């Protein structure tokens, strides 16, 4: 029975690949399989990002009172445990007679501080700061920068998207197009250092975040510096990747909190953490809490808050978001001023040749292209798939199911 | 006298739990130890 | 009929499903699907790209005369309505006596000059600039960059690939391998800045775009500083990517114009309509126009094209390219001269130490590897695809369709 | 017979496309088709990269004798062909009475020296630069560096993994979970440059290199500098690829060699060549050959390793690797030190305010995310696949092979 | 008297359909009302 | 008399089949004639 067994063999062999590949594909959508989508797209506009920039020091010793150089003083290391000047207080000619006058604790009456009004007042100002901005050749001002509170001091947001203000865009690329500012840092205003602290610093400058408006800054961690007395252009190029909730992916899509944003779990990470580990929550904190004070700042807040971004990595898991945007940078530098135009500038702003070298930048951000690049994690195989491959055959199987039994 | 978490350690007497640790940009103080 | 309905049932099921998926993947063709195929190729061969350079000074003093100060004096600002220097103005000790022996209108006899000649020679001059230049090891020098006017100046762009010259390519990452030049930017030939103006400028230093030859500078805008008294590394990656004219993509295949750019396009938008609106054209703009002049400029060319490019967004549409090329950078800086060196130098171009840090930058180009990588968009779904999955089975069924009739 | 031609032509229809696609898919396997698998995954660990860094002055002058002098005088253009200073000598006001009687060959004595010896001596000493060194907020020290000969001198890598140490993990993006050092450069004992030769620089600073530990430095090609007075922080984002061994890919996965590299190849390809062509081995080169001297080097060694990297590209034809990480770097600076903190550190170091300007820098790298990214070539059609498609369906075809015999 | 397009506005009084803008480089100057 | 490879060629007289080469870094020297 040659032929005959034949007949029945690879009629038996028809359904064993059937179901074989059949069950297979149907394993291979069980596995919740992907694929990473990669796209380039230029557009004629693109939603300009959020851009962060703090002073580096913290509040200008222009507007420092007898009152916060009492409590605030040892924190900023210019006191003793005896509210004096240490052996290492290391300070200018004019300084001293003009820091002692203030320094004065014969026949002292205190007066109440809070490190919130503090930062508000004698952190630096933005009206001062900015000698020019512009954006897309449209003259802005003050008016545009909203204020945010970061662990450096009074800092400023252009392009907000905030206080339910609209989202700049940009028509195209190049320099013209986005936005230069020139500052003045202000070294004049910063205060001395005498020794090391964590409201101190040996660096002068600003430092920059450039964020979507959904994800707030951490300038901080996340910011890249910008020195004074350089024309620093930035050009970016906007790259927008996506990913999926499980059991694809990782992900987490919560605007259960507004938008979900990795900073913005690593922050109330801190702000939990220095509450309860503080009894205290820092200024640049949001919550209805209370706000630390200077012997609650050096003793619990500053070095809990140490501890635990640099040190515990057990305390916060921060879930990989889903929708995220990122801008991918270049820098540059140029010497401003000219040795040409010093003296222009010298009169301008009514300050010294040599002071305009120290204390004047120029920042330039920008796109190189109106193209911004996507990375998208899509479902390989759907329901709608499994029944497109397997599906249309195992209904078309389970048909000659019923002539069979006959 | 053992000294608690959060407070300055230099010169040194942690308390139970703790080990001093200079931070990066400031003076060291006792904190968890860690692994 | 139970087994008489199925054979029916599935035989005018077959069909069901067999039109339509058939259809569906016929309509599937109809949205001319297209998939971005990402490549990183490494050869061992890398065309090295063009590197134009302008300085950022527009003409030397040095190289100015009576004669063009009085045309040109009160488009740089250095002049009043009445060709005299304001209160605003701020000079070198110096440059009184040899500013003004230059600037005596008292029995003044004019005569003719153009903003394309006076670029040329009052522009600054590669011979002087370039202390040093060598590529891939190979002593080069100013035979070897063509000069392009931009709206900075004379400029120069290495690796031309123009006036029908060879495109250099290079063996090997890294820095032997790529353009390593030496400047003296040339300070003390910098005009002097009373005031702002377009053709006046803060910063002192160069700026560089790297192009595809293909692809003209628009340095203004797409261009990256480099400051003096540094030396600069800039380490690039090749990113060459790839688009299709519709139905299926929005980029523009034009030799219609060599080589259609978005630079190449976006310029002589700036020429149409620069001519048309000042009646006049700019120096370092093509076609057969007329020249502007300094009152020209400062009436009609400047601010018309400034209002263009920061501005109106509505007039210049430039449609996206099919083939882009694009170079990825990365930027660092070193202190020049060492203390060690300075003397050295100070000695071998003669000028002083304090000079030296001043006006000398050194810059490095190179490839990173050898590798460079490619974005490209295929076409997803094409006839032959169609005629791949429809097409065999729809003969199939066309074929069953005649023994049917019978 | 239509109906009856029909019968037969659709029949040898069918076993016309059949055959046709089967070969067809059979032929494409054939090509060995990939494709790249793109993919961006969020870890909560990340490798953190061996961090290689020199300085730019080869030896300390503090540290030369009047022994060194004599043989290396002449290779650092101290000297003259005569042992003495040329016309071409530039040197501090001390340096003078200092350098001679140093300098003094009346009655002189020579002794035997070696440049590994040299270099490790008067080579710069991490013990010295190093002000302060923090890894993810750690105190780390010295002891973390292992030292690393290259073409600079004695230089020094961190996370190394090396000596069968761990390799560090970071837990987190941003500033605090990398690596934060500062560094005197220390100018003060930089050679003077009396003219140019490979082992004298104009610039001062330091250079860097970020590699996987698997791959030794190239910092003379593939480094990036950093400047002193300024912060300058460096933002990586880890993008590690893939590529596969013929015939598909290109490839060469070797351990053959411990894991293949491309500087890895390329340096002994500098060993076999200075070997062989100067009967020497250089310092910074691996293997058991005998170390240069200053003859050896002025007048074989040098030279002939110029001429190897720079011009002749036939020698060395270095294949590309299948696994190779590469880390994304975004830089920037800030001024340091701040005008306020100058004082605290001209006496915390003990040196001059001017003196920190020009000697200091602090060094920040860190990732910017958690997620790095990666490119993979993957096989696009397996014998599985073949199988898959044709083997099926050819395996039925041969059933219907038998039953048609009869 | 009104002020053309392309002439300086500093100290103002633009012809009509233009708007006086202050340019990032240099000094204002009247030009194209705009969106 | 030729330059041997290798050799300074400063002021020149290359021994056969070199061409004499300045070098990015330092003095010119005698090498191996290039494409
Ligand atoms: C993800 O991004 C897209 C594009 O902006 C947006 O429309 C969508 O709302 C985002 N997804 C979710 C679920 O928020
Ligand atoms: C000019 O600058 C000096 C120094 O800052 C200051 O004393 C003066 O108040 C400024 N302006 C004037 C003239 O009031
Ligand atoms: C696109 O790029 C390729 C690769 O260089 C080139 O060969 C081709 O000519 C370009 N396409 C067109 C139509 O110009
Ligand atoms: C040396 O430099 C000075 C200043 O630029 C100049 O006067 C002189 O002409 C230069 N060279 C000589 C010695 O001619
Ligand atoms: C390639 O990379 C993977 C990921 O680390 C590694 O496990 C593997 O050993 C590498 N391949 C080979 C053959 O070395
Ligand atoms: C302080 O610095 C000076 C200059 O380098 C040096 O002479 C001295 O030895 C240093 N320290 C002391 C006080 O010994």
């Amino acid at each position: 029975s040659l032929k005959r067994v034949v007949w029945a063999l690879c009629f038996m062999g028809s359904l064993a690949l059937l179901a074989l590949v059949c069950t297979n594909r149907i394993q291979y959508y069980f596995l919740y399989p992907h694929v990473t989508k990669l796209d380039e797209v230029a557009a004629t506009r693109l939603t300009f990002p959020a851009v962060t920039f703090c002073n580096l020091n913290e509040f200008r010793f222009s507007r420092v009172t007898k009152n916060d150089l009492y409590h605030a003083g040892e924190l900023l290391a210019l006191l003793n445990n005896r509210y004096e000047i240490p052996d290492t207080q290391t300070a200018d000619e004019k300084q001293l007679e003009i820091l002692q006058d203030k320094a004065n604790f014969r026949n002292f009456k205190p007066k109440p501080f809070n490190m919130l009004e503090f930062y508000d007042r004698a952190g630096h100002d933005i009206r001062e700061m900015l000698l020019s901005c512009f954006f897309r050749g449209e003259q802005c001002s003050p008016e545009d920068f909203k204020v945010v509170f970061t662990r450096y001091g009074k800092c400023y947001t252009f392009n907000a998207g905030q206080d339910g203000k609209p989202r700049l865009i940009t028509m195209k690329g190049g320099t013209g197009n986005g936005l230069e500012i020139m500052l003045d840092i202000q070294q004049d205003e910063y205060l001395p250092v005498w020794g090391e602290t964590d409201e101190t610093s040996f660096e002068a400058g600003i430092k920059v975040q450039i964020h979507s408006q959904d994800e707030p800054p951490l300038i901080d961690q996340l910011g890249f510096g910008v020195a004074p007395g350089f024309q620093t252009f930035v050009s970016c190029q906007e790259q927008r990747l996506i990913y999926l909730p499980p059991p694809w992916g990782d992900c987490k899509a919560t605007t259960g909190d507004d938008t979900y944003s990795i900073t913005a779990c690593r922050i109330d990470c801190e702000t939990r953490y220095l509450v309860e580990n503080c009894n205290c929550r820092m200024v640049h904190m949001p919550g209805d809490a209370p706000y630390c004070t200077p012997e609650q700042y050096k003793e619990c807040a500053d070095p809990a808050l140490d501890f635990l971004v640099e040190k515990d990595n057990e305390y916060c898991v921060c879930e990989m978001p889903c929708n995220v945007t990122r801008y991918g940078k270049e820098l540059s530098m140029v010497k401003i001023p000219s040795k040409a135009s010093a003296k222009y500038l010298a009169k301008k702003y009514n300050k010294s040749e040599q002071y305009i070298g120290e204390n004047i930048l120029v920042l330039d951000i920008f796109f190189e292209a109106l193209n911004y690049e996507t990375i998208e994690q899509k479902k390989a195989y759907e329901v709608a798939g499994l029944l497109g491959d397997i599906g249309g055959q195992m209904g078309l199987f389970i048909g000659a199911s019923i002539l069979t039994v006959l | 006298d053992c000294i608690p978490k959060w407070k300055g350690c230099v010169n040194r007497d942690c308390c139970e739990g703790l080990e001093c640790w200079k931070r990066r940009r400031s003076f060291e103080v006792c904190v968890p130890k860690t692994p």
